[PDB]
């Protein structure tokens, strides 16, 4: 609520209202202390949930995923610090402000009480991701990135528009989800597969499927410097979330199409991932990751039946952090390297070997160890999915495979002796290095001890 | 509506009118106080803070009009309605009582997974 | 010389104003018969030799434009022998009505002209008055409203927004680039008009802002795309923020005021349960995107500062009421539910 | 000489033209920079009569 | 010089302030030869303003106040530098020009307005129309090369539009196969043993190639010896207005033409000169390259970061 | 006019395939005048027999696909069910579509013409066959 | 001076978290529902409302 | 001695000081309209 | 960037300042 | 009756290849300058066998602009072939 906005909107003349430069410490001080408000009215319920005004639930819902939002903002400036510092101060104020600027709807959207004030919010970014991309990007195939970035987002979330105001005036008013007490189904014809297929094709253009992710790896390939933007935009995906609002309703009842979203993506799940062994570019590497395990997410949504639920809603946010985290090592590395050519690197762990437990505690949840939220995040997707029927075991079983071979040729690649020409990398990783690379694994494996606070409502 | 080609009628009196303090009259004349910012930074002032005699003069012009202009708008959303229960009012064969069934009547597909 | 130029610059809206006022179809005639006597000299001002192989190529477009019209007011003299201005009482009547009168804002076809003229007019001053000329007809079809054929005013709206679309992707000057999709959002007001003529009006006020402020702006020394490659490295970076917060609202993406009328339009044109129209429409607008996408790709690139070029002075022009409308052109979407009752 | 690439021939290829996106078939010219002033120019000398015998 | 709209129809200067007093003027010079010796001496006796002749520093010589800036931020092939006539370079020997043009139109922009402000006569030092004498011994001297060369001829046809030429016209007294010992005994260290190229070329060039305006409308006047000296001072003094007087202008093309009424030939030379943003506002780069005339964006492209500092140093507030 | 549909979507409506391609030949076979008045008029055409020929031959191209796309239906549209189906009316795009791409040689136009004038068929009768409309009022 | 720039602006908080307080006096038009949910006799339904 | 015109500045100023008197001259004035109408 | 300082975001002071405002 | 199809066969004098073509502008704006008497003609019957009295000034307003305008457009058909010496529409020069 406006204990939110306002504060997060106070924040922006808290920047460029300063001095020089002060500029930075001044604003991440406070930015960290949002969070305490962050947490402070929120974790009530729980049952019957939470809705404090008319056009606000901030977060009820049980998907509070809202937490991590208010994160991610002051680990941008500990971030994007690196070469950002070789531009002017009016510059420098610039950028700062519309990443706030996106930070500031982030709230706005997961509340939204509706789903007009979703959508209009839901394209209401695209302004402030697309600049960052285009400028402040290094090579010069960015440019093709601006596009590529529209024109699929935006190309098919216009039909969202003309379905949304259909529905308006045909049932009532969309105004509230909380009214959905009248339902009638969806039963067929030839018009309501179109209704179900544009209420939900501009969502799955976010989160790939593994056809029309043409996008996802030129995006990520080239992009701002830290990551700055690289970090948000492994935020903005995931938040296709609202499929949960939808597809639990407002046609219930075909499920009769579904197959073509099932066997479609899941055969991609065991395909995109093993696309990516051979990549010779690092931060591709990581960029067929964030399609694999969370396209799984695509087939835990529109099976019904929780259990799912309890599953899907741990994967949003347990890439959320493992998946953010990489981003930040492979920036680092690159920093003293400039290349980001995954074999140029070689011969680490001996000159950094502090960061030597970075890698390892990274690389480790994508393998999931059992303990983490990973597992008990996908072996709540497997129980269900098994009944669907016995022989999804065999390929999200296979998916358990080559995942593993996959993480280590990462690491393990960092393992050899190279002293080989280099006579950069003297840095031995700054705290600031070591600073940022944290406070993603004290509080990742934290939560699995009482994880009550990651779940659904079922 | 009638009296044509008046702002607002005489009509109007009866409405509340739309006093101050409410967001948008302090939003009006926000986005011209963002305005007059920008006025300055046009030539380059190089002020940012400029003469307050431009930079001020906005904020008089966008409230005063943008409440002068409010007083009608809410009018409008009036007679829309007053034309249209006059009207449901009217051929009540045209508006039906719609009874009252709880349920011990109907029924729904009924298709679980 | 002086005085005389704001008493034809009046004289103009006058010719406009006895359009919008008049129960009697001779004056609509009068009326929009000495716009074409009234304009041509305000092309001429520095006498070269295509301003003159242009208002030429106006005028005749023009002329007949105008003179089909009086062949059309005299057949329902014929038939009912009553004039005023209403639904025109007999088919032939409206048909050359509403196909020959887009002659004068150009719809999808009868545009080889807005290209012709737009471009290589030496003036490009302004060239803010071919924003008049969109206003006089208008000011027909809302009367006229209850009678066309249906089958056209679409079929004229369908073909031009995709043909003036189209049109410029392929374009360098940007005088042309204005002048295309400037048919575009002829076609949005127009595919309304027969649907709750009122929301057309919307989309007409919100056009004459946006396209307003641009010219305003491209007024410096702007001609070429690439002349304003020179632009930020030069002249100034605070007006380059400025072609980056319109030429994009202007295609329009939701936060900004752009977004303003399809989504108001499109509450018109379903509940009418004609869903098939507007995507087709509503997914045409977007390669109208591609344009600016790459004019904007222009001035934020820093592309090779033009040469040694050394301007120390600072600028003398008429900026005025630059200094207000985007702010308006901009940041009213968070203001108005206004616009469909407070103009109605 | 890092950040990025605004380089050489970014300009020239959005220059003067219609601008081929795929294709050319027939350009029109380099506009006239200043106040247009392509064509010719038509000058008679004077006419030549003889105002004779008469 | 009419001000807006507002501050014409009420009053204006059109012959209330020509009394035939106007009478725009210049001369030539060769090398090392009319430069200050003559021209600058006649100011009174008629009461002529005098405008000095050319430099990369006349831009900093207006809008102060005026101290020159170094020559990064006005840049330019800096003289004494092309000297070595830099035929393999980096370059370039053509920028210099630019910068050598860019102030070449500004003081002939600058002169039009005091006319018409005033209505003193003006003398000048190379006005732009005799500048081209250069480019023929600087194209075949081979320092600078095509595409270069055209290109400001380029500018030419563009540039030139609405400038009343100037009336007297004079070339140089000329010491014929002189100048040798000329600029060797007057020092000038870096004018220098540049040859007969860049000599005898010249002197060639300047008459049969300036001639068209020596034969234009307006009336020229021609020397060829030492020069004036004490001698055809006087004589170019009383009866340089006896020719400037009763058959003074040709076409005239200076009266301020037929909408001499202070009408669309008349006010609108003065109200393209107030405000000079717009003079040399077609001088701004071509398409893309020139290959010579050049600034890149970051590499060299910081020299206006440097010059950035809030670009109007003092307005304070309040008013 | 409007009409030549009307008996068209009446009467045969799966069967008596012969008179289906007969009025459905004449539709595309119609507009391809419509590109012949356009194709002299804005190109160029200086030849007194031989631009008449040019734009014959243009004009029949153009013709080619309306004949046979009545008929690749109404075939299978008997052959299977004897009704119409979205699925059935689908065929004669593909099919049809090739004849362009037949023509003026294929590899980046026969597939994609079988592709989208091959999408673009269902939808017709899928259209009429739910009750939709293009152009409506309230 | 005193440095406004600074903590100056978390006191927006207070300032919003009043306005989620200006509502709760326009959302009172329920005090009676059945699940207890009884705004029945007590001191209580009557503050916060 | 700065120079602004010295003319027009307080124009500004005392326009608004006209028009905030204007419209509370009419706000004022129209608040009780309503209630002595209704 | 080591001039022998040691050093975590910047500079001399507030860098220091820097990090007891991270950390803390 | 039969006078109202005659004349207007002859309003059918537009025909526009031979309203803007081919050159001789000159009969290009000659068969616009008689395209009135079409329109007025046309218009001094309808008005004239009812008896409407008043409208009775119109056909006179319909000369009045008809020469006045038509006379401007002639002016610039100097300034065209006075820089040339011959109209011939085939001059394309500002081009799209
Ligand atoms: C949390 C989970 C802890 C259990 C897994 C970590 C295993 C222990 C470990 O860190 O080995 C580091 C060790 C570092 O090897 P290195 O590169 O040769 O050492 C370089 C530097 O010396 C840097 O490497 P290091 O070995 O010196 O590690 C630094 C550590 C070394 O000093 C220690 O105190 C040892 C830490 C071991 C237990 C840590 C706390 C256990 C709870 O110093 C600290 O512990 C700092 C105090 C932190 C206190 C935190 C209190 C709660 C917050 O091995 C690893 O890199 C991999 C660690 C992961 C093991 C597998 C985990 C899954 C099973
Ligand atoms: C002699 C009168 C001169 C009239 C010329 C005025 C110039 C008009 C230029 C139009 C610019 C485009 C804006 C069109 C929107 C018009 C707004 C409007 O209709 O409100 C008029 C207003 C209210 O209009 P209204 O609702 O009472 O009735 C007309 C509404 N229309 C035209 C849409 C049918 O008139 C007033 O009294 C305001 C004072
Ligand atoms: C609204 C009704 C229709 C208005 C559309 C545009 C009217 C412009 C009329 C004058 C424009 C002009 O010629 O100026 C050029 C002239 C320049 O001409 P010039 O530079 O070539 O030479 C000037 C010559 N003298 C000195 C004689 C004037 O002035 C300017 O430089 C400023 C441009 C005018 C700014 C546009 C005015 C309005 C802009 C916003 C419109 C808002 C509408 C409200 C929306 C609701
Ligand atoms: C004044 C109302 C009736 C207007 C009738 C039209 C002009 C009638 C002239 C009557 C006799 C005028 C005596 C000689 C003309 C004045 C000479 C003079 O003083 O020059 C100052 C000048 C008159 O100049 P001028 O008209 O004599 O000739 C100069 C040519 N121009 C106009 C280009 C400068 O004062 C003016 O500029 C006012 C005229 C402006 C333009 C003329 C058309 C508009 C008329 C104003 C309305
Ligand atoms: C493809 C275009 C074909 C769309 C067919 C027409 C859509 C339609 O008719 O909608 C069906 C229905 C509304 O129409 P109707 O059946 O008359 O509703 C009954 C009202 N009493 O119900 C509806 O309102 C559905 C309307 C929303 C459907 C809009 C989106 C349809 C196409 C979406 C394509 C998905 C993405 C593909 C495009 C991306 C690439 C460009
Ligand atoms: C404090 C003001 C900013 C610090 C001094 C301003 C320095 C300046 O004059 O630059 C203006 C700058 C324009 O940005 P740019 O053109 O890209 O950079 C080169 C310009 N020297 O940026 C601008 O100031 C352009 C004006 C944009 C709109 C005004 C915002 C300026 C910020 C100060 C006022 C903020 C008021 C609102 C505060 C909350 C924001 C909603
Ligand atoms: C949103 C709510 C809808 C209602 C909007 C009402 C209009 C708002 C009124 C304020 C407009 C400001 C303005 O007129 O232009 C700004 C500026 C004049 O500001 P000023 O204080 O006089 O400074 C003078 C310094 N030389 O002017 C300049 O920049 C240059 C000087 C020209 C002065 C023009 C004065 C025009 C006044 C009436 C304008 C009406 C047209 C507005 C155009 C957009 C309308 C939608």
């Amino acid at each position: 609520m406006l204990k939110y906005i306002i504060p997060t909107i106070m924040l922006m003349p808290l920047t460029w209202l300063s001095k020089n430069n002060m500029i930075w410490v001044n604003s991440t001080a406070h930015s960290l202390l949002i969070s305490f408000t962050s947490l402070l009215l929120m974790n009530q319920f729980g049952d019957n949930s939470l809705n404090f005004s008319l056009l606000f639930f901030s977060d009820s819902l049980s998907t509070p995923l809202l937490i991590l939002t208010m994160w991610l903002l002051p680990l941008m400036l500990m971030a994007s610090q690196h070469h950002l510092s070789k531009e002017n101060l009016t510059r420098k104020k610039l950028f700062i402000t519309m990443l706030i600027s996106l930070q500031l709807f982030l709230i706005m959207t997961f509340t939204a009480m509706e789903l007009i004030l979703f959508y209009i919010l839901f394209e209401a970014t695209l302004v402030p991701t697309l600049i960052i991309i285009t400028r402040w990007g290094n090579q010069t195939e960015r440019l093709n990135a601006g596009l590529y970035f529209l024109f699929y987002t935006l190309a098919g979330s216009l039909p969202l528009l003309v379905a949304l105001i259909y529905i308006q005036n045909t049932v009532g008013s969309l105004n509230f989800l909380m009214l959905q007490y009248w339902v009638q189904p969806v039963h067929n014809s030839w018009s309501n597969v179109f209704m179900w297929l544009a209420c939900m094709m501009a969502f799955m253009v976010k989160m790939p499927l593994y056809g029309l992710h043409l996008w996802l790896p030129k995006a990520h390939v080239e992009a701002p410097i830290a990551g700055s933007m690289v970090l948000a935009a492994v935020l903005l995906k995931l938040g296709g979330y609202g499929m949960l609002r939808i597809t639990l309703i407002l046609n219930p009842m075909t499920d009769f199409m579904a197959y073509p979203f099932i066997m479609l993506s899941l055969w991609g799940m065991i395909m995109t991932s093993s696309i990516c062994l051979r990549q010779t570019d690092l931060k591709s590497l990581i960029a067929y990751s964030s399609v694999s395990h969370m396209a799984l997410v695509i087939v835990a949504i529109l099976i019904q039946t929780p259990w799912s639920y309890m599953g899907a809603t741990a994967l949003m946010i347990a890439h959320g952090l493992t998946s953010s985290m990489l981003f930040c090592l492979a920036n680092s590395n690159y920093e003293r390297i400039h290349s980001r050519t995954m074999i140029l690197a070689r011969g680490l762990q001996t000159l950094l070997p502090l960061m030597a437990t970075w890698w390892l505690l990274a690389s480790l949840t994508n393998l999931a160890l059992p303990p983490t939220i990973n597992l008990i995040g996908e072996l709540f997707v497997v129980m269900s999915t098994f009944s669907w029927s016995n022989i999804t075991i065999i390929l999200m079983g296979v998916n358990m495979v080559i995942t593993a071979l996959y993480s280590l040729y990462m690491l393990i690649m960092t393992q050899r002796g190279k002293y080989t020409y280099h006579i950069n990398n003297i840095s031995p990783s700054f705290t600031r290095e070591n600073a940022l690379m944290s406070l993603h694994i004290l509080p990742l494996l934290l939560l699995t001890l009482n994880p009550k606070i990651i779940l659904g409502p079922l | 509506g009638r009296a044509t080609f008046q702002f607002l009628p005489d009509e109007a009196r009866s409405l509340p009118p739309p006093k101050l303090t409410d967001p948008r009259l302090a939003f009006v004349g926000f986005l011209g106080y963002c305005s007059g910012l920008i006025d300055n930074a046009i030539r380059r002032r190089p002020v940012l803070l400029a003469g307050l005699h431009r930079q001020l003069l906005y904020i008089t012009s966008f409230v005063f009009v943008g409440y002068y202009l409010l007083k009608r708008q809410d009018y409008m959303y009036a007679v829309r309605d007053h034309d249209m229960f006059s009207y449901i009012k009217s051929h009540p064969e045209d508006f039906p009582e719609k009874d009252k069934k709880t349920y011990g009547e109907v029924f729904e597909e009924f298709h679980p997974v | 010389n002086p005085i005389i130029f704001i008493i034809i610059l009046l004289t103009i809206m006058l010719g406009t104003i006895i359009v919008m006022i008049s129960s009697h179809w001779l004056l609509v005639w009068i009326g929009f018969e000495m716009n074409m006597l009234a304009i041509i000299p305000i092309m001429m001002k520095n006498h070269n030799p295509r301003a003159t192989e242009a208002s030429t190529k106006y005028f005749l477009t023009q002329s007949t434009a105008s003179m089909l019209l009086m062949m059309a007011v005299i057949i329902n003299l014929m038939f009912s022998g009553q004039w005023t201005v209403m639904k025109l009482f007999n088919p032939m009547a409206s048909m050359l009505m509403t196909m020959a009168l887009a002659m004068k804002l150009g719809m999808a076809p009868f545009h080889f002209w807005v290209p012709e003229v737009t471009q290589g007019i030496p003036l490009s001053s302004g060239l803010i008055l071919l924003t008049w000329q969109k206003l006089a007809p208008m000011s027909v079809l809302y009367q006229i409203f209850p009678s066309i054929n249906l089958n056209l005013i679409l079929t004229l709206s369908v073909l031009s927004i995709l043909i003036g679309g189209w049109g410029g992707l392929n374009q360098t000057q940007l005088r042309k680039i204005m002048a295309y999709s400037s048919i575009a959002h002829m076609g949005w007001m127009t595919a309304v008009l027969p649907y709750n003529p009122t929301m057309t009006l919307l989309n007409l006020i919100i056009y004459i802002i946006m396209t307003s402020t641009m010219f305003t702006m491209f007024m410096a020394n702007s001609t070429t795309t690439t002349l304003s490659l020179s632009h930020t490295w030069n002249k100034t970076p605070i007006m380059t923020v400025l072609i980056l917060a319109t030429l994009l609202s202007m295609g329009g993406l939701p936060p900004l005021s752009g977004f303003m009328p399809k989504w108001m339009i499109i509450q018109e044109m379903t509940k009418n349960n004609s869903i098939i129209l507007p995507t087709f429409m509503a997914i045409t607008a977007l390669l109208n995107l591609y344009f600016y996408m790459r004019l904007t790709y222009s001035t934020t690139l820093t592309m090779f500062p033009s040469t040694n070029n050394m301007k120390m002075k600072w600028q003398f022009p008429l900026m005025k009421k630059m200094t207000f409308l985007p702010t308006m052109v901009v940041l009213s979407t968070m203001m108005l539910p206004l616009t469909p009752m407070l103009s109605v | 000489a890092r950040q990025w690439q605004p380089d050489v021939e970014w300009a020239e290829q959005y220059g003067g033209a219609v601008m081929y996106p795929t294709k050319e078939t027939a350009h029109w010219k380099p506009p006239p920079w200043n106040d247009v002033d392509p064509p010719k120019d038509t000058l008679v000398s004077n006419l030549t009569l003889n105002f004779g015998p008469q | 010089l009419q001000y807006g709209p507002l501050a014409y129809i009420l009053g204006e200067k059109a012959t209330k302030k020509m009394t035939e007093k106007s009478k725009l003027i210049t001369v030539d010079g060769n090398i090392c030869s009319g430069k200050s010796k003559l021209a600058k001496e006649i100011a009174e006796k008629l009461g002529l303003k005098h405008f000095p002749e050319a430099g990369i520093h006349y831009v900093d010589s207006t809008t102060g106040d005026g101290k020159p800036l170094p020559v990064q931020f006005s840049g330019n092939c800096s003289l004494e530098k092309f000297y070595d006539d830099p035929k393999s370079n980096d370059g370039n020997s053509y920028r210099l020009q630019a910068w050598l043009y860019a102030s070449r139109l500004l003081q002939y922009a600058d002169a039009l307005e005091h006319l018409l402000s005033t209505g003193q006569g003006v003398v000048l030092e190379r006005s732009i129309y005799s500048d081209f004498v250069f480019l023929e011994a600087m194209y075949r001297q081979g320092f600078i090369r095509k595409q270069c060369v055209d290109h400001y001829n380029q500018v030419k046809k563009v540039t030139i539009c609405e400038y009343l030429p100037p009336h007297v016209v004079v070339y140089v007294d000329v010491p014929v196969p002189e100048v040798q010992s000329r600029i060797q005994k007057k020092g000038n260290p870096h004018e220098m043993k540049i040859t007969s190229a860049y000599l005898q070329d010249i002197e060639n060039a300047y008459k049969g190639t300036f001639l068209p305006e020596m034969s234009e409308k307006c009336e020229v006047l021609q020397y060829s010896a030492w020069e004036a000296q004490d001698a055809e001072k006087v004589v170019e003094d009383i009866e340089y207005l006896k020719y400037d007087k009763g058959p003074w202008l040709d076409q005239n093309d200076r009266n301020l033409h037929k909408l001499r009424m202070l009408v669309q030939d008349k006010l609108e030379v003065l109200n393209y000169t107030s405000i000079p943003v717009f003079l040399p506002e077609v001088t701004v780069g071509a398409h893309q390259s020139d290959q010579v005339f050049q600034e890149f964006t970051e590499l060299p492209g910081r020299k206006y970061r440097a010059g950035y500092n809030e670009d109007v140093g003092d307005k304070w507030i309040w008013l | 006019a409007k009409t030549v549909l009307r008996q068209y979507w009446d009467i045969p409506e799966g069967t008596e395939c012969h008179r289906k391609t007969y009025a459905t030949t004449s539709i595309g076979g119609a507009a391809g005048l419509v590109v012949s008045a356009y194709s002299v008029a804005l190109k160029t055409p200086t030849s007194f027999l031989e631009g008449v020929a040019r734009t014959g031959r243009y004009t029949f191209t153009a013709a080619a696909i309306g004949a046979i796309f009545g008929l690749t239906s109404c075939i299978s549209a008997q052959v299977r069910e004897k009704p119409d189906d979205p699925l059935n009316y689908l065929i004669g795009g593909c099919a049809g579509g090739l004849i362009l791409g037949a023509r003026t040689r294929s590899y980046g136009i026969g597939a994609a013409a079988c592709a989208y004038m091959g999408l673009t068929a269902a939808l017709v009768k899928m259209g009429q066959l739910e009750g939709w409309q293009v152009f409506a009022e309230p | 001076r005193d440095h406004w720039v600074h903590v100056l602006v978390p006191m927006g908080f207070v300032f919003g978290y009043y306005l989620d307080r200006k509502n709760d006096e326009k959302l009172t038009a329920f005090r009676n529902k059945s699940l207890l949910y009884k705004r029945e006799l007590k001191p209580n339904e009557e503050v916060t409302w | 001695h700065g120079s602004p015109n010295w003319l027009k500045v307080g124009l500004t100023l005392g326009t608004s000081v006209f028009l905030w008197i204007y419209l509370i001259k009419q706000h004022n004035e129209d608040v009780l309209e309503y209630k002595r109408r209704n | 960037k080591n001039p022998d300082s040691h050093g975590y975001d910047k500079d001399p002071a507030v860098d220091i300042w820097n990090m007891r405002v991270v950390f803390f | 009756s039969m006078v109202y199809m005659n004349i207007m066969m002859a309003f059918t004098v537009s025909l526009v290849g031979l309203l803007m073509y081919r050159s001789h502008l000159m009969s290009s704006l000659l068969c616009l300058e008689g395209m009135m008497l079409s329109l007025f003609v046309m218009a001094a019957l309808t008005i004239l066998n009812s008896h409407f009295t008043l409208a009775s000034m119109m056909p006179i307003i319909l000369l009045v602009f008809a020469a006045c305008e038509a006379a401007l457009g002639l002016s610039l058909l100097v300034m065209v072939s006075n820089t040339y010496g011959t109209d011939y529409v085939q001059n394309l020069n500002l081009l799209q």
